[PDB]
DNA sequence: TGGAGACTAGGGAGTAATCCCCTTGGCGGTTAAAACGCGGGGGACAGCGCGTACGTGCGTTTAAGCGGTGCTAGAGCTGTCTACGACCAATTGAGCGG
DNA sequence: CCGCTCAATTGGTCGTAGACAGCTCTAGCACCGCTTAAACGCACGTACGCGCTGTCCCCCGCGTTTTAACCGCCAAGGGGATTACTCCCTAGTCTCCAG
């Protein structure tokens, strides 16, 4: 249960600064589920760079790569 | 108390940011450091206002403009996020850059002794640098929402929009009333006794008085109906402060609860700043509207 | 201009 | 008015939406899901987050865009399905 | 298989040729190269506003979802 | 000119597509958005004709544009 | 020094920016525009660092730093 | 020289070496303020966007080479590239 | 003092507000405001397209360098 | 847009400081001037929206100002 | 309701862009090497994070509630895919010339 | 592949007629996301013992890339002839600003 961890307010507010008017109660489940998703596709890719490095252990940067294999370097 | 109003703009109608009154002459002719929107600061001579010398080295607007004890060293904070340090029809050099805040320099306070610099900024931090090595030296990132204010007195006060004032031990020591972000100015620098045994805290509408003992909980109040205050003035036993509104200015004495004098409906704007002279007998107050205006009195009580 | 001299209850201190 | 005061607030500003330990915790138990024994560095916890958020508010915009199209005002989760399906991610 | 007509587009991409540079040479390989991929970009992009539209209880495609699809696209 | 992919043709093409129904307005915004997809391939494919110093331009350089483009 | 930034290494760096000739002071001209993109990244960069209170400098207040420039990659 | 242009423009490695472009950074930091700690995925930051903005403004002042009718590319170039995107 | 004349400015921001929708009116402040902005970035632009066509050392300027200077400025 | 006529131009260059003008500039300039107005109104109505009114304000050019820069 | 600054049309030419022609420099291989760059092994001193105890309070959570909204049924107009007769560009069949 | 013709027929397309399937608008209904009140609870900071993960600079191993002097040759450039294009009124007009 803790990916629902990522609060009911903290996924409204997160919609509100893309700019959302009215949230659908039931959205909730569905944006956990499609972060997790995310979060996996951008780890993995993480998790490689740092093995090709030889690394035991991932810092900022290499997410960084992983963004730019997904295509929203930044 | 005589008031003045002067029709002329001082830096071609841009608004009004910063005052700051040179605390190491000792005569009757005083000198007025003004920087403002124009990116640029204007040191100008008053006894009647005569302009003495212009500096552009700001490359943005300057919000705060201060000088040391001693007169010679200049600090102006400007919207580049650095503050540079002036030094000696009038020439300024500048002397240093005390850089070190990540946004934009909101207020600025100095030292006693001149060795160092206390800075507030919107970055929701506060920077201590050492004058004589000219980098920071101590920071106070305890401000979670924009910074607005700092003074020095063996303790420092920093006051923030996240309505908490902090007092820090030159650690924050001491935590304490305020309202939110509705306030139209863009300064609540908080001003502390010349004995600092005393500080007062604006935009609390009334503000505050406490006292080296016990700054946890005022013991009295000057409330302020109407227009909130924005900045606090002391002259540099009794004493006498002043205390800006949005648009009226008040002055208050050690002894009198009441204020001595109350002066309002002078200007069209916001008022942005209060400050007096080394000698307190000049003292030209205007508001954010893009002019100025002078107030004068006599019988100094020495 | 409205200015009073160095003598306002309307003002006054709340305790 | 509330939504329009939140939006003046936010818009302009740029600080964390999700809490960071909650997100961080999420990247613990991912990590230990896929393989364990990884150490993630507090600043790498961040960028990821960055990250993240940079995804959902442009996700989420997009999926306003649509509800527009849609002409209705409250989102739905078969926007979300729309969004993903029109990027090409799912 | 290919569904738009050969000769119609080896004449436009011989005139975006021509507006961009004069004298421009173009294989028979390279306009079926173009062609397949125009295709499948449009093709595409024919689905998915066919989907934005029947998610908006519609079961025509007007202007709005075509330009929506690009936004979302962020072309 | 533009007007070459014609009216039957993009509907034949999102029959294809498999859309049922077609409005009017979209037989020149596809149109537009068809030159504005080409225009910036041919660009690219130019910039990698030159860049390789060939007049003639090869279906390698069709397929990296594409790739650049991601379709 | 600054001699670090080797002449080929400004040759190459153009070179894939695409430049088909390159002049011959450019070389110690570009590493000034170093310098300057250098000395403020960099000093942005360590106020990042000091405002988060740590010593130690990370590449996520470097990318905040290029974010404040406006070029972030 | 094409094939070069080719050769690195379908790479992605770093250009400028490891080594002095880290001691470049150091020293840098150094006249700031000393006793500084760089992790090297700052340094490799550094390098990143150090080389970003080089490839990025040598391709503006190459389209102001080519506008002035020179395939060559000259200081006058550099500082004026600098100027029009704002930098002075 | 001002170097375009008032209501052909708004006569074109009425018609493009038309043109994304219906009934948007404005105030004198605010067209006047943008009005003020749009010359102020017409004529740094027109000043920078000037710089650059005397790079070319020719002094007349020349629509391709109107371009060039959106695109290294990054406008498009 | 032929509104934005051909003198008013003129004098815009002239305080630009140029000596010798050209003649496709005009339009030109209009079109760059078209687009322009597109991204600032753009930005304008996406405020616009978020404030719920219909007429637009000094605020919103005052953040199309600060958005584009 | 009116008329003075100014946009449009146009003659005038005079300056400025444009193209070619040396022309001299100075920039691009390149060869010999070397030398500083890449790697890789240690010591643990000194720095960072992990995890934990406690605070404290600013946030989440529940709810009762009601009203803006999603939508669902019902028209009202409307443009479009039926068929068709017309054009109509034009692929294939062939080239000379390269 | 050009690039262009000289014909055949030949599928491919263009404009027309309109019936109605469906976009768009109206409206009501119920319903289900926004809202303080209050509970809680776990973010969140603060310190702190414990650990291990950047790391270090030395050498050396080597060795690939960088320095640089040489040399042919490509263009940056300066000049001059040539053709095009805004100045400078001249006047109509138009219309925007004014009373």
């Amino acid at each position: 249960d803790n990916i629902q961890g990522i609060t009911k307010p903290a996924i409204r507010r997160l919609a509100r600064r893309g700019g959302v008017k009215r949230i659908s109660g039931l959205i909730y489940e569905e944006t956990r589920g499609v972060l997790k998703v995310f979060l996996e596709n951008v780890i993995r890719d993480a998790v490689t760079y740092t093995e090709h490095a030889k690394r035991k252990t991932v810092t900022a940067m290499d997410v960084v790569y992983a963004l730019k294999r997904q295509g929203r370097t930044l | 108390m005589k008031v003045i109003t002067c029709e002329i703009a001082w830096h071609n109608k841009e608004p009004v940011y910063s005052l700051d009154f040179q605390h190491g002459t000792a005569g009757r002719i005083h000198r007025l450091a003004s920087a403002g929107v124009d990116t640029n600061v204007r040191i100008w001579k008053v006894e009647i206002v005569e302009f003495l010398s212009n500096l552009a080295r700001h490359t943005k607007a300057v919000n705060v403009v201060r000088f040391s004890p001693t007169g010679e060293i200049l600090a102006s904070g400007g919207d580049d996020a650095v503050i540079l340090l002036w030094k000696v029809k009038e020439n300024w050099t500048v002397v240093k850059t005390l850089r070190g805040h990540l946004e934009d320099v909101y207020d600025i306070c100095w030292a006693t002794d001149g060795n160092l610099m206390a800075s507030a900024s919107v970055d929701n931090t506060a920077i201590i640098w050492d004058v004589s090595k000219g980098q920071k030296i101590s920071i106070f990132n305890e401000h979670k929402s924009y910074v607005q204010g700092v003074t020095w007195d063996q303790y420092v006060a920093t006051l923030s929009c996240d309505r908490v004032l902090r007092v820090y031990s030159i650690r924050v020591a001491f935590n304490v009333m305020f309202h939110d972000d509705s306030m139209k100015s863009f300064f609540r620098r908080l001003s502390f006794t010349p004995d600092g045994s005393l500080l007062l805290t604006p935009a609390g509408n009334t503000t505050y008085v406490f006292s080296r003992k016990n700054l946890k909980r005022p013991i009295a109040h000057l409330p302020c109906p109407g227009k909130a205050t924005l900045a606090v003035r002391c002259c540099p036993y009794r004493l006498v402060f002043a205390v800006a509104s949005e648009d009226s200015v008040l002055l208050y004495d050690t002894q009198q609860s009441f204020p001595f004098g109350y002066v309002s409906n002078i200007h069209y704007h916001t008022l942005s700043d209060i400050s007096w002279s080394s000698d307190g007998a000049f003292l030209a107050i205007s508001s954010t509207d893009g002019y100025c205006s002078f107030v004068t009195f006599e019988k100094d009580e020495l | 201009p409205v200015k009073i001299g160095c003598v306002l209850q309307q003002f006054a201190a709340c305790f | 008015t509330v939504a329009l005061r939140e939006i003046r607030r936010y818009q302009k500003s740029t600080e964390l939406l999700i809490r960071k330990l909650p997100f961080q915790r999420l990247v613990r138990e991912i990590a230990q899901d896929f393989k364990t024994d990884l150490r993630f560095q507090s600043s790498a916890v961040m960028a990821l987050q960055e990250a993240c958020e940079a995804y959902l508010v442009g996700l989420f915009e997009d999926t306003n865009l649509c509800a527009i199209h849609a002409k209705r005002v409250t989102i739905m989760p078969k926007d979300i399905q729309l969004a993903r399906r029109i990027r090409g991610e799912r």
